[PDB]
């Protein structure tokens, strides 16, 4: 990627996956790869987008 | 016969007959209690923003 920006649409600290973050990116190649959070701050739903 | 309560009533009431009742007396205020179930609360991202 290059020049990617993350905004939080929904944010509710519920027990399920209750938060929506829409990452506005600009990619050189169009292909799937993996997202991850290193901390224990958030737990992502899917492994790749 | 001093005139009826239809013409002399304070706050602009409207006295009627077959049940003895007054109408539309603009006085006081009605409080309200809403016990709303949790199903009606739609999430944020299902509405425009």
């Amino acid at each position: 990627l290059s020049a990617a920006e993350c905004t939080l649409n929904e944010c509710v600290y519920s027990s399920d996956f209750g938060g929506i973050a829409t990452v506005k990116y600009s990619a050189s190649k169009s292909g799937k790869c993996a997202v991850h959070v290193p901390s224990g701050t958030a737990t992502l739903k899917e492994a790749a987008v | 016969k001093a005139p009826s309560l239809k013409f002399t009533a304070p706050f602009g009431c409207e006295i009627y007959t077959n049940p003895i009742r007054a109408e539309n007396c603009a006085v006081g205020s009605i409080p309200l209690a809403f016990d709303i179930p949790d199903a009606l609360f739609t999430r944020v991202s299902e509405t425009p923003t």
